[PDB]
Formats: structure tokens, sequence, C-alpha cells
RNA sequence: AAUACUGCCAGCUGGGACUGAGGACUGCGACGUAAGUCAAGGAUGCUGGCAUAAUGGUUAUAUGCCGCCCGUCUUGAAACA
RNA sequence: AACUGGCGAUGCGGGAUGAACCGAACGUAGAGUUAAGGUGCCGGAAUACACGCUCAUCAGACACCACAAAAGGUGUUAGUUCAUCUAGACAGCCGGACGGUGGCCAUGGAAGUCGGAAUCCGCUAAGGAGUGUGUAACAACUCACCGGCCGAAUGAACUAG
RNA sequence: CAGUCAAGCGUUCAUAGCGACAUUGCUUUUUGAUUCUUCGAUGUCGGCUCUUCCUAUCAUACCGAAGCAGAAUUCGGUAAGCGUUGGAUUGUUCACCCACUAAUAGGGAACGUGAGCUGGGUUUAGACCGUCGUGAGACAGGUUAGUUUUACCCUACUGAU
């Protein structure tokens, strides 16, 4: 039997979905388990890079439906050499991590970024009117 | 135990059009063409629209599977022939004595002398499959190239030119010589 | 509502084959008021030809199927008895 | 040797063949009807019909009755059970795979990997007092692991046609 | 004669080469039981001759695998195509030398082969010794010599017309 594996492997593999709401999918394909052990031994900050045969893990991640439906999203990440890490940071502090040293071997708009400035989302997109009507302003205050 | 409705699924490129006569296929690519007697199947083949063409069998079994996926290996084989076509790369061994070799003519037969085959006042002289075609590999001893359009083409060619130097006499598994194999390649290299 | 199933009718119509054994009469019967009928102890009506080797026997021939010498012993003979 | 039944003493219908076996025993006959036994050809009588197995470089084709085993076989067929088992592993392919650490080191070497000795903290998504190789040692490669795909198969015990 | 199995051997290593204990089949070319046929009898030794069969193959042909540098091996497959000797002693069958080969495989044919050969042994009556018996006699004790017909018939076969 297989399947209490995927049982007990995605008990465990299935359960941090929700635990740990961060993606970062890592490319270690052909991987140094021995570098990657001793990754481990460096391993006492943060997480543990956490992969898995996702063809084998495919019908499991067809299984990752549960605690946040988007964490079917290692099917998105299957071809590809891939698997899962758990941890709670949150866009791009961990894979930039785990694939350098040691490896194997929504969001709305009140600040436009343009050129460091600070826009509050109403400035550069206002009214033309709250400014162009202001080209006379101090025409008016010269004049 | 009977799947119900077997099948296999090729694409078709587009430099490529064949005519498949009710199950007999007329096979034209880039290269050149092929055909290939087909009524020893019983599918109906199945165009869809110059990308893909399927074989039908309603109901095939399963040793008919175990040579039914790679029926698509073959055809698919048959497809790199008649566009790209294969261009292997073999080898020779002597240590002491050592071999010429030759495309030598009989009048287009284009024999191979093998000459000092350890001592041997006998020669060996092998013609050429024609369709595979050779020339030597310059630049590298003990070597030569083939290109063909079927993988037996070139690897059945390579195969009994394999066992030219079936090699016999001493405690052979000790002693090693003979024509080898060092490369598989195409005849328009990468393709 | 149909239908399967089964049983019943001492309901109704085609074809085959086989037979007339027996000889006044009884009897048994039924059916018709009776007369009389009948199928009720076994068959009685209408042709045509030959009138002879016709039919049939016979021999011989020929055909389809079957076919270990007698006599003897033994439990056991066609017996290499 | 103790029971029933035949031959003897008894023929006929089935077993190509058959003393003692399957039916059934014996007047002459004739009309209907069957056993035993069967219905490709001989061959009488259905290459009748229905559901499946099998393909045999040594099928098979039977009470009587005139024959193989142990041991097997990724042959086939189907199931039975157990563990991964779509949560994707698996297959296939895409990379490294330890800082403390050559742990204590036995150290002419041993740097993870001759060899004794305990087997560490961590680190991850991976790294092992090292998974081997490569090793004067090694470096480094490597492998667990973890990182890319696939949609489902994996592993074990079988079980008997 | 052939397996199955492996305790182990084989430096190590079960399986190169072997193999403890166990187990399954095969053969009549060996011996036991056996009395169907023969006592109104089917030429029983040995040899000679001569042919054929068989395979479980000696050599010769092709191949494969090893605990197969050459050389020299083992084990296996295909394999019966073709081949697989001469003399001393002993009637011998048997046996043993001595010598030769590529090699000097093994069995069947009413224990193939006497209207095919011989008759050396075997086995009347004659005779001798050693043993045993009163004796008539007995001795797988030894020894000696002591009567091999016929197809013009059928089949078979081969020539012949």
């Amino acid at each position: 039997g297989i399947r209490e594996k995927k049982a007990e492997y995605f008990a465990k593999l299935r359960e941090y979905l929700e635990e740990y709401k961060s993606l970062f999918v890592v490319g270690v394909d052909n991987v140094s388990s021995q570098q990657m052990h001793e990754v481990r031994k460096e391993l006492r900050g943060r997480a543990v890079v956490l992969m898995g045969k996702n063809t084998m893990v495919r019908r499991a991640i067809r299984g990752f439906l549960s605690d946040l439906p988007d964490f079917e999203k290692l099917l998105p990440f299957v071809k590809g050499n891939v698997g899962f890490v758990f941890t709670n940071e949150p866009l791009t502090e961990i894979k930039n991590v785990i694939v350098s040293n040691r490896v194997a071997a929504g969001l709305t708009v009140v600040q436009v970024y343009d050129n460091g400035q600070v826009f509050p989302x109403x400035x550069x997109x206002x009214x033309x009117x709250x400014x162009x009507x202001x080209x006379x302003x101090x025409x008016x205050x010269x004049x | 135990m009977k799947y119900i409705q077997t099948e296999q699924q090729i694409e078709v490129p587009e430099g490529v059009t064949v005519s498949i006569k009710s199950r007999i296929v007329k096979v034209v690519g880039p290269r050149g063409t092929l055909t290939k007697n087909l009524k020893h199947i019983d599918v109906t083949f199945t165009k869809v629209n110059n990308q893909l063409i399927k074989v039908a069998v309603h109901n095939g079994g399963r040793k008919h599977v175990a040579a039914l996926r790679t029926v698509k290996s073959l055809v698919d084989n048959m497809i790199t022939g008649v566009t790209k076509g294969y261009k292997y790369k073999m080898r020779y061994v002597y240590a002491h004595f050592p071999i010429n070799v030759n495309i030598v003519e009989k009048d287009g037969a284009k024999f191979i002398e093998v000459r000092n085959f350890l001592g041997d006042k006998k020669i060996r002289n092998v013609p050429v499959r024609d369709g595979v075609t050779i020339e030597f590999s310059t630049n590298v001893k003990d070597e030569i190239v083939l290109s063909g359009n079927s993988v037996e083409d070139v690897s059945q060619n390579a195969a009994d030119l394999q066992q030219i130097c079936r090699v016999r006499n001493k405690d052979i598994r000790k002693f090693l010589d003979g024509i080898y194999v060092s490369h598989k390649g195409f005849i328009t290299e990468d393709l």
C-alpha cells in the first residue's frame, strides 16, 4: 500500500498549506543529497525544503485544494523539478535561499512608484483640472 | 482485458504529405518518401486535418497494446527518416596489428578492406548497405559515418557490421578488439 | 389493462403410415315418436389393363453391407495348441 | 481370505480393437419407439444455436481404455490480500546534495568515504559524523533529501485457468 | 541415468568448478517374483560373417560460457553428416597386455545372424587322477577322446524376358 503513505506523507504535506501560506518553487533536479544533507546542518534558521515526485504526487496535489485551494498550484509546477516549502515569509524570501547554496547537483494601488516619488494613485491620474486649471494659477497671481 | 477503443494519435507536420490507400500509406517528406504495407494491423487510419493521424481498433487487446504503443514509436522513427534521417558514427579497434580499413569498390558494391586483422593474411571486405550512406569519419582514427533513414538502415548495418568483427580463437573476454560503434546522429544534423 | 406460466375442454380443421385380422344371426350399443339409422363383438363401395412367364421362383452375372478352417483341451484356441 | 455381479453355459446395440466393461438378453414376423451410444468426412444423424479459455518450434481431441513427477516459467487469463496509492509519487527526464567537521580520530594517510571509535548541533526545499566513488587525504564527482513536468499508478504476497 | 535442494567446499566465492542432508523422475542393453505358450520339441555356447537400427555423440562441422596471457583448459548448445585400428596369452563371452589413430561412443534387430560356417569349451557310452560312498555309485573336482542332412515349393529378393 502506498496511499496511506500519501495519507501520512500528505497528512503532514497536505497539512501545512494554510499553516504556511507562501509559495517557493525550488528548481532542484538531480539532487546532491550530500550537499542538501549539509543544507540541513545549516538549516537551523527558518525552514526545510520538502519535495515530492509530483506525478506520483500528481493526484496528491490534485488533493491539494483543501486548505486555501490555491495550494493545488504545485501541479502548475509539476514539470520542471519541483516540490514543497513551509514558512511564513510572504512572497520571495526562501526561493532566493534554497536554489543558491549547497544545492542539488490581491493587492491594490495607493502608491504609484515613479522615480522614487510618493503618489496616492490620485496625483498622476488626477482630474486634469486639479493642476491643468492650475496652469493659470500663478499666471493669475503673476498678473 | 479488451480496452474498448485503442488508437495512436500522431501529430503531422506540414513538410509531409501521405496518402493512406484504405490501409496503405504514401509517405512523402522534405527529405524523401516512405511507404509501408499496413495491411497487417487492421485499423481505421485517421487523418484529422494534416496535423494528426490516429489508428483505430475497436476494442483492442492487451498484447495488441504491447505492440500497438510502439506502432507509434516506429511510425515516428519513419517520420525522422522521411524528414530528417539518421547518421551514426562507428568505431574500429585493434591494439597491435594496424587494420587497414577501406571502402574498396566492387562495382559500386562498396566493400571494405579490413587488413592486418590481427595478423591475418585473410582479408575481410564489407559491402555497403545502400540507402544508408557512409563517409569516412575524417580527422578521427577508427571512426566512420553512416547516414540512412531507418533505425535499422543504420543500426542493422551497424548490427551486422558490428557482427563483422565477432572475434574468436583466444581468451576474448581478455582479448578485446573489433568494429564497435561511437555515435548515432542525423543526416541533417540538428534534425 | 396486456403478457409469462401452467392445467382443462368428454372445443374446431391438414397430412402420413399400418390394418380389415373375423365371418348367417344373436350381444353390446346409441340415434330417431316410431319407422328407420348408426361408425354397436375386426371392411365395405366405384376403375383400367394384362390375361402372360405379366407377376413371381430359379440359376448365373453384377452391385451396397457383414463375414479368423474343422475337431479338441483349458478358466482361456483363429491361434506360435 | 469375507460381499455383489458376469464368463463359464450367452447371443444383440456403444467403447477403431477387446471372455468377464456401457445398454439390453434370445419364437417367427411386421407397423410405431428408444437405450448404450452418438450427429466435420468415412458417418446414419445438425461445419445446429449460446457464453468463455487457448495458439501449443513438443496444444488438444477422455468411463472401459490402453499413463509423468518434483521442480519451474514477467507466458496467458482472471481474481485475493497488504503497504505507497491521483495528496502526482511512479516512469521518464531536468541540479546540488553540508557550516560547525578531517566528530573522537586510530592519523606517515583518512579531508564524508584504509582503519578503531562514539554518530553530534544545526541547516534547509536539500546535505548523511557523511551515500559511495574519486581516496598521498582528497579535491571533486556522487546518492539519500529536496527542487521542474505527467495524470496513475507503485511495491509485496499471492491465487488458479 | 536424469533431475529438485543446498550444509558447505572451492584463498575469498554456494553455484568457475564442486558439493552435506534430503527429494523427483528415467531405462532395460541387470538381478529378484512370475507360469500365459512349448513336453503329438520353433537347431540353446563362443567365434566367424554380414546388414540395419537407436541416441543417452568418441572423433569430425558449427557455436555459446569459465576460477578460459599465448599455449593449454572446463562446461554447454547445434549436432547420429561421416568416421571411430593391428597383434601375445585365454574355446572363450569376458579379461589383460603390446602397439596405432582425428577418434579408437554406447546399446537393438526371437539375448539380429548353424536348409550361413566352425564346433575349441559345454554334454552319452570309452579312460585316468584327487575327494566321498559297504556298494550299486556321487563329485558346478581336475583330466582324455569321442557321427553338424535337405529348397526342384511358397514368400522374400535379383537378373532376365
